[PDB]
């Protein structure tokens, strides 16, 4: 789908409002939220894995966030 | 006086020794310039026009399949062949299908099967490219004449429109009564139309990155193609189904118009219906005020009475506008206008509409001024009958220095290193600052290309955290960290 | 003989003491059941039908905006108001635009603007739900009669068709010459239709997860709706634009049909045009063979000469089909048939077409048999005139046991705990294996729900690595990661 | 977009071939590979950050793979 | 003489070098101004009118429900639909109710139910906003003319009414016999009407904080609304009851008028019935005495006798008033009036009604004076028949100093930093006190916005206790706590 | 209810008497007073909890006063 390769991060943005800017700002943050609420099992498995792999708490939280963001 | 009312209004003060100032004009913004002996000019970039566009490629967004044809082979006999596999009007695919005695085959096993279908685009989107040389920028220059109907007026002929092309990029405008203004613009350095596509879908248009446009996973024709019989990558718009390894069929995928609208998220919409009109982007210009002159500077001051015909009104930038009408004699004359304390001991604020005059007695005059923060008194005319108007300005100078800092930060975010040109007078610190920003803009503009604002926020926090944990390398990464966190908060996508 | 030629073919051997066996019939698959002194039978689930679907929700995928109106309000004076904001057929939005004297506003600042347009659906898709009691499964039961046109024949009336509904646990079929077959199936434990939606879009249809369907970001109507105009979350299909805080516009997003097809990627396509027909999923059945009887169990042996009329052909599962014709006298009679070693000392191969009989002399007989690996003699008829046919079977028992292990693993990857029912004779180890699969599968399903196959592969590599660097935990994590890795390779998406 | 929430991982999969089984198989990995081939400078930075954050080579490679995968998906 | 009798009365004495004095006129207060060779004046802000109010918002305080409709849906079949859900006039709520065979449903479980009713406002309240340039302050300037019916007379035409607006800093009034009074007032800093709403309920009106008014949890319409029916947050005025999950009913809540009277507790009541009239707040004014002259200075002293026609009476501020009638010849003449000790050696008190004159013989004259504390003698007329009237004043300079310090502290509590302008002649210790007050006032206003007086008392005790148990920090916190406690004791809510 | 959000502490008070200044003055004090007399059990539990949470008698008295004031207000 073309929808999976949006026109984001292209360095053509001006002060002019872009096409679906207000909509598409949080759509990925709302999508991940809907998914975590629908699939807590993975988020629980993602926490245990992020705890085990990461040594420091920064690594753990970073691995957890990345895992949770890749999964949906 | 056209700038008055626009929230993206910028005040540029001071010319260089050469009586010039560098300004950047953004679509939707507007610049008010004023130098010591010069008239105040409003500048708005109101139209970017791209002329003589060439189609780069048509993408197919809605297709229909016709003329489905299948061929089969018995197992161990390799792949079957259809005549349509060499016809570029047909999309084809090979699969395997169980064969045996029940299928008319002497052997048992996977036989090759090929399904083809003729591909017909029903709706397409066109991506056009314009050469940088065919751009035409329109700039309107409105002097602060005080004319009655000129405040925030864009539906009139108060200002002078100049056209700027990469060929005739230096042009002069005779501002009637105000001498001549010269604009030396650089229309090749605002937007790089060699890297851009003017993407037209059904009735809407977008300015999009050229490499992203060529990477679109849709069927496409070269711009020269007139028949529509050689669609490249037709498989992006169809799917072949062999549910139970028994029979292959092909179906056209649905219309991709709404998926393309999603795909166009962080792109800027343009107009490609009445010509290719862009109302986005900027133009960097060198404004030459040498031949500018204040109008009516030989006039004597008015000695009659004035009346307020439109009450003082504050604008979004801390300036006030008032419309007064003259009632005395001696028109044309200079309007006595000051902003003073209550005792009229000190001069507290300045004019934006420098040298306000009365051209005709019965024509009201609009005057913009910048009062200090707090209490101040707008004193108009000379006694007897002198107008004294109380005005209070909320805020403080400290908060104004924060708003000015944020407005400059946001400009560097939008314009990058072009922001160093915005009110430049050609100093060494500006050249050094712009050169460093061009280099950090290259190292940053390559590391963060293709990344969303959330990914910028995350990386900004990660980078900041590494800096807070490891002093030379620590301050450097926290700076990159907090600049990345700012650019993630400021970017639109 | 209908199973012969299908690659997804299973052989279920033996019944329980109560003369039953449990089978799971999948769409696109086929089960061949054999038992001592029972006729061989072929079972195919060829149709699942859903009746009386209720509409759960319509979604708009293509809309049209009309009647666009707008209203403004001067700054500090609150919200603008359109009369259309009272009607929910109108999609509306409140934004801010710059205001000032040039806009007919005595004040400067951000004023309220409201844009409303009438939203009208052009194309919608419907989600339908069916009650499990309204399912009907069609099973075709074809015996191994050896009839001339029966090998892999899914068109003729060789087999018996039976309907399995929840309204009767017992389905009986009279197979002429074979007695009666009794099947007790589980039409409520196949696909869980209480968790599923029958999604019909333009001319295609999919079986989808019900909660996924209720989370689709499109404008929707409840299935109970009759007006067809009060769409919920119309904003998912429109976009308002305020490019420079000067004017607010609204435009409908394009057709989302193509995007829905991308959304439908990992779902199963079904039919809903003329009846709700599903050709996916499984049916667990208990096959009762007690009333089955070998056809021509009471025939004497053929003593005359046979001739091969279609040469031995190997199927994908290592069995061989041959068609022979009786030339002798005494029809109907029982064909002498044996697979022997090269010494003609041991019988090495079992029949699949058990008790092959000649019914009419001039009607040839198809005989499927499973020879051993290596060389063997297919012996047909009695002496004199005995046919002695050489056959070599490639492979080995070691390779077959590995292929049986993978088919078993793949059946578990698809059926889950139901795979323990597949050739089940009610044994105590199978009920234990099923119960442990149900608890491990429930836990595994909660932890890997929603993730794609690439994520399961990543997680499998991660968990296997945490076990390889760990103890009893080291064999547990390596087992869990390896099964996870296998399931990521096996799952379609 | 609905295309952002595809019907993957729902537990309804049978032996029947799903709607876009071929495309829904390697599209994401091809999208990641096309993205890296268009944005090598982020991949260099992600590699640099992964190495800095990870204390072990397993963590670093896991952080790198996730950052590289997350970035074209977050768009 | 209009101030004489007002408890909230202030004596401002002395002018600056520029012959001006800053005063703050409050509603319900009054200021008497004195200067060496100037007439004594009384100043009262008596009316603040707001003109041309725009409606910011209407709020429904009493509604009714009609046309109640309901619709149910079987479990698992989604949501019920009522057509009224499309009309925003209707308030609607979705809930769940037990469904089953008794309810006419084929399934058991929670089925969706929707209830809708038509919402109609019966009574609403409107909040209006006025621009600061549409304020008109009425000040009455009353000279101490000694006129017979002038003392405390607010119902007569004794003073001169002047209208202070933002349209003119300078207001000038002719005082017949006293020259001209010039007032340059500050109408744009009395109240911040850009932060205020004029709230009108049934027959009463309040001046309310704009953000408080915009946060009121009631159904509302924009001030732009003209239909009167598309009420926002209607559910604030209705309740849906589903007590036993059998049935959903909707009922309207009672009149919120009394509940709104509780909400308006700390607000100040105004008059919006016949024009927006405010009798609350203050006006800062600079009083220019350049053109003020005493009246009747070219008269000779009276020679005849005086008789006391209204005995000496003390005011609440330690001044005295007396009414005398001239019995002699030579009117108009100056009244001989001193306050002396018993020996008539030392002059002990001063006149408030400076240069008292008889304008007409039969017209008695009211004379205000400030006697010393203790024994004083009021000498009226000359011999023969000179009145000598003993007066005793209770109190002391120490008690008057403390009461002055409490009146000044009370003025700071009410006016904030504006209190520093109250008798200001322009000193630098008044300029520094005012600027420091603006700083500590902004930090205090931000820290105690929204808390009641009992919370101010709690925090004051807590901060005092922190300071008491802390040397430099101890004094700085005990002081903040003590001032916080004083302000908590003085604030009305 | 609107009655729960009174126009108190808004910084618009003048010397003019406000709408229910005498009324509103001690309502909250009288309201807390009646509540303690109707619910003395909670006030004991509040006193016990305050003594336990706080280390110093200033902490303990403050926690008791705040807990006694919050109890009839969260209602
Ligand atoms: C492990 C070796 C198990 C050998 C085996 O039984 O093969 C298959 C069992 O395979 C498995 O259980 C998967 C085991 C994975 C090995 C790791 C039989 O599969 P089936 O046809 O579904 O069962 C019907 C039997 N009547
Ligand atoms: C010690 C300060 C005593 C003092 O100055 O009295 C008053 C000042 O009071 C204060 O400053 C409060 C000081 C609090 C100390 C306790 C005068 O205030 P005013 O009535 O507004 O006078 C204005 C000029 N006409
Ligand atoms: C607090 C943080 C706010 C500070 C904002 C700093 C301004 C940086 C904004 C900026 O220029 N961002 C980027 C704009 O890119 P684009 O407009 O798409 O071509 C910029 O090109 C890339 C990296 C930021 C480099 C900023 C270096 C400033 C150099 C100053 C020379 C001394
Ligand atoms: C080396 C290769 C590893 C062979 C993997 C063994 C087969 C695993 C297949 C399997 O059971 N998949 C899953 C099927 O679930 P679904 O189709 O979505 O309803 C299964 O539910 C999840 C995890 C597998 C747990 C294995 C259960 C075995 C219990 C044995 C008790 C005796
Ligand atoms: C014994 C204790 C009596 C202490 C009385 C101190 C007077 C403070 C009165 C006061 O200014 N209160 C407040 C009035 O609030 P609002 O009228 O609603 O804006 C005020 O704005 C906030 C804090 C008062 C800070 C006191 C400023 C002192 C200036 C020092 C310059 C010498
Ligand atoms: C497609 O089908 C139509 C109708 O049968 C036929 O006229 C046409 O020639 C076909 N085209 C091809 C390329 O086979
Ligand atoms: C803008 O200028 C034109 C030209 O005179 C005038 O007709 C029009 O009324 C002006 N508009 C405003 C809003 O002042
Ligand atoms: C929409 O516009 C059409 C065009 O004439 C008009 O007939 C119709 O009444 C409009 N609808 C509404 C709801 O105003
Ligand atoms: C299938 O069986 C039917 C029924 O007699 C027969 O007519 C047909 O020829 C058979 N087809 C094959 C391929 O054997
Ligand atoms: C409401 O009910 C009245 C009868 O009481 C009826 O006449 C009217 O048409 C109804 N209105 C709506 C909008 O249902
Ligand atoms: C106030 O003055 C008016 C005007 O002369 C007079 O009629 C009235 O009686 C006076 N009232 C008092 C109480 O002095």
């Amino acid at each position: 789908s073309v929808a999976l390769v949006p026109h984001v991060g292209m360095g053509l943005e001006t002060r002019t409002e872009t096409w679906m800017s207000s909509e598409g700002a949080w759509k990925h943050a709302q999508r991940i939220e809907t998914w975590v609420l629908r699939h807590p099992g993975f988020t629980i498995m993602a926490a245990i894995l992020a705890y085990t792999i990461g040594t420091t708490y920064f690594q753990r939280v970073l691995i957890f966030i990345l895992l949770t963001a890749v999964a949906p | 006086m056209r700038c008055i009312g626009i929230s993206n209004r910028d005040f540029v003060e001071g010319v260089s020794g050469g009586s010039w100032v560098d300004i950047v004009l953004e679509h939707g913004s507007c610049v008010t310039t004023m130098a010591k002996n010069k008239p105040t000019l409003d500048f708005e970039l109101i139209k970017t026009e791209a002329k003589h566009p060439a189609t780069l490629r048509k993408y197919c967004i809605e297709a229909k399949l016709t003329n489905t044809t299948t061929a089969s082979r018995c197992p161990t006999q390799g792949e079957p062949s259809l005549n349509e596999e060499q016809d570029k009007r047909f999309v084809c695919k090979h699969s395997m299908v169980d064969r045996g005695w029940g299928n008319g085959c002497g052997l048992f096993g996977k036989g090759g099967i090929v399904t083809c279908a003729m591909f017909t685009c029903k709706k397409n989107m066109e991506g056009k490219v314009v050469q940088p040389e065919n751009l035409e920028y329109t700039i309107v220059i409105t002097p602060h004449s005080g004319e009655e109907n000129a405040v925030g007026n864009d539906t009139g002929k108060h200002g002078k429109e100049i056209k700027v092309t990469p060929q005739s990029s230096i042009t002069e405008a005779e501002l009637t009564g105000y001498g001549t203004v010269t604009m030396e613009c650089s229309p090749r350095t605002g937007l790089d139309f060699n890297e851009m596509v003017l993407l037209q879908m059904e009735n809407k248009a977008w300015l999009v990155h050229r490499q992203w446009f060529l990477d679109l996973p849709l069927p496409w024709l070269p711009g020269a193609d007139t028949q529509g019989s050689n669609w490249i990558q037709k498989e992006t718009l169809v799917t072949f189904k062999n549910p139970h390894a028994k029979k292959q069929d092909v179906v056209v995928l649905g219309s991709q118009e709404g998926a393309m609208h999603t795909a166009l998220t962080g792109a800027t919409e343009i107009q490609m219906s009445s010509g290719n009109l862009l109302f986005t982007g900027h133009l960097k210009c060198r404004l030459r005020m040498d031949k500018l002159q204040l109008k009516g500077m030989s006039y004597s001051m008015c000695t009659g009475k004035f009346k307020v015909v439109k009450e003082i009104a504050e604008t979004q930038h801390g300036t006030i506008v008032i419309r007064v009408q003259y009632e005395g004699d001696g028109s044309p004359c200079k309007i006595p206008f000051e902003i003073m304390d209550l005792e009229k001991r000190h001069v507290l604020g300045r004019l934006i509409t420098v040298n306000p005059i009365v051209t005709e007695k019965d024509s009201p005059v609009n005057i913009e001024a910048e009062p200090p923060f707090g209490d101040s008194y707008i004193i108009i005319g000379v006694e007897p009958g002198q107008l004294k108007l109380s005005w209070f300005k909320k805020g403080s100078s400290i908060g104004q220095m924060f708003e000015t800092t944020m407005r400059g930060a946001k400009r560097m975010a939008i314009l990058g290193d072009t922001a160093w040109d915005f009110g430049s007078l050609g100093g060494v610190f500006t050249s050094i600052g712009k050169a460093l920003h061009q280099v950090f803009g290259a190292i940053y503009g390559a590391a963060f290309s293709g990344v969303s604002w959330t990914m910028k926020i995350l990386i900004g926090v990660v980078i900041t955290w590494i800096g807070m944990n490891s002093t030379s390398l620590s301050v450097s990464l926290v700076l990159v960290g907090v600049v990345t966190l700012y650019l993630g908060v400021m970017v639109q996508a």
